[PDB]
């Protein structure tokens, strides 16, 4: 387990973001992202 | 002569190739100067710098184009430039496709079938380049081959809305939503996942991914115009693999409501008549489309299958160069984790639509990329097959003694309290 550094691996962090469900995807509108 | 850590000039003659595979581990940079010059649709911006790593393509010239390369593991006379005489077919196709989406009810609901190189996935992301490019549609690019990663790791089969431009730097096509700013609107996929290496290990879970993708995917069609309006590019995986009656492509049409077919064989390929006797009662011939050999597509070798999917575990939970994630590494109890293995041929004989109990032993989870689904840990193996992915994660370390494991997670936070579900994917140093 201590094999080496937790927790955040590598000033302005950003991460990678869980997926939507079934019925948020289907509902989902990608002009959410689109703007901007 | 010999590698150079400088700039080169290069004149690409307009419908041209420079065809390029990086076997070396060092990156190419490229800046043009002037003309216009397409990786798979998408246009590269004069004077901005692309780099690319480990992958093979072509940067085609739509216009006759002068551009600057920087790579130490390239020379100016070890540089292949080829014409290309195959873009017209792609083109013609695309035109068509367009006619439909601006006169049609619908949009086109297309499936790309063909054997082992024959340039399906390079035609899927030239089409859907393109179907962006001229009067902003924004089609659902569907994968069905779970051993190729787009915008997501290997276990998976997606449908992913193309609603901005590509990146071209990536064998990925793009990736996912990120927590922050980006210099690309990045993808929002709906993902299925299989699991395993090789479709033969299952088939019918690989279907009942497909019935479970399809049903979605008429979810999302039915309520977002835009995405209706535009279509469909379903691209499928070496017909080689698939039975001989063709049976798995009856279901993908069907649970994908399919009525286009695009065919890349040969002029005397037996698959033409093939598809025509099976697929034209059902589509009509006029929907069945032969497109000969395109030019360029060059062999892939297993071991570049696995270069890439070791890219793109890297690239979900880290990124790309030009957009650096920060994943979070957690500590877990054995206590902690509701592991799922799907059934296969090698561990069951048969292959069935069904999950087994994942017993907390590092030869079972070390390295392992684990599945997480939107099902509770105490839920039924029913409940976790129907359950849609929430995310992936990776088993860095398992100690017995300790009885604890070293979780990488891609959103930083608490473990999931959610089932899990194994897959055959391995990765090895974080
Ligand atoms: N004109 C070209 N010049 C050089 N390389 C090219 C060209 N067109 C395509 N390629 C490369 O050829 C390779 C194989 O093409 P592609 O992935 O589209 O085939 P495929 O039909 O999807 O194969 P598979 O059945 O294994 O899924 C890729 O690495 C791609 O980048
Ligand atoms: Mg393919």
């Amino acid at each position: 387990n201590t094999g080496i550094s937790n927790s955040n691996l590598n000033k302005n962090i950003q991460s990678r973001n869980w997926y939507l469900s079934d019925s948020q995807w289907a509902a989902f509108k990608d002009d959410e992202i689109t703007s901007t | 002569i010999t590698g150079d850590n400088e700039w080169h000039k290069l004149v690409i003659p307009k419908g041209s190739d420079w065809q390029i595979d990086l076997k070396a581990e060092g990156k190419l940079i490229v800046k043009v100067n002037s003309g216009i010059v397409e990786i798979f649709g998408t246009e590269l911006a004069v004077d901005d710098e692309y780099t690319f790593q480990n992958w093979k393509f072509p940067i085609y010239a739509v216009e006759e184009t002068e551009l600057l390369w920087k790579c130490p593991d390239l020379t100016t006379n070890t540089i292949t430039v080829k014409p290309n005489h195959t873009m017209k077919y792609i083109y013609n196709l695309h035109f068509m496709l367009e006619k439909i989406r601006m006169s049609n009810f619908e949009g086109p609901r297309v499936v790309i079938v063909g054997g082992s190189q024959t340039g399906k996935t390079s035609l899927s992301r030239t089409l859907c380049s393109y179907a962006l490019k001229f009067n902003a549609y924004q089609p659902l690019y569907i994968n069905l081959d779970p051993q190729q990663p787009i915008f997501t790791v290997p276990g998976c089969i997606s449908a992913t809305p193309i609603s901005d431009i590509l990146d071209a730097q990536l064998p990925t096509w793009g990736q996912s939503l990120t927590s922050g700013a980006t210099l690309l609107h990045n993808k929002q996929p709906m993902v299925k996942n299989f699991g395993l290496e090789r479709i033969n290990e299952n088939k019918d879970l690989y279907l009942e991914c497909i019935s479970q993708l399809g049903q979605v995917v008429g979810q999302r069609l039915h309520l977002d115009p835009q995405v209706r309006r535009s279509g469909c590019i379903v691209d499928t995986p070496s017909i080689s693999q698939l039975d001989e009656n063709l049976a798995e492509l009856h279901h993908i049409i069907e649970k994908l409501n399919v009525n286009i077919m695009l065919v890349l064989c040969s002029e005397t390929d037996p698959l033409w008549e093939k598809v025509k006797k099976t697929f034209g009662p059902e589509l009509g011939n006029n929907n069945i489309f032969f497109i000969p050999k395109l030019d360029g597509v060059s062999a892939v070798d297993d071991v570049y299958k696995r270069s890439l999917q070791r890219t793109s575990i890297r690239e979900y939970f880290y990124g790309s160069l030009d957009t650096a994630l920060s994943p979070y590494a957690i500590g877990v109890d054995y206590e902690d984790l509701t592991i799922w293995k799907p059934s296969n041929v090698f561990d069951n004989e048969v292959g069935r639509v069904e999950l087994f109990p994942v017993t907390i032993t590092p030869s079972n989870l070390q390295h392992a990329i684990i599945a997480i689904t939107f099902a509770e840990r105490r839920a039924d193996q029913a409940t976790v097959i129907k359950s849609p992915i929430l995310g992936f994660a990776l088993i860095t370390e398992v100690n017995e003694k300790r009885r604890k494991l070293r979780v990488l997670l891609p959103v930083p936070g608490r473990l999931p309290s959610k089932a899990m579900i194994l897959t055959s994917y391995r990765y090895l140093e974080q």
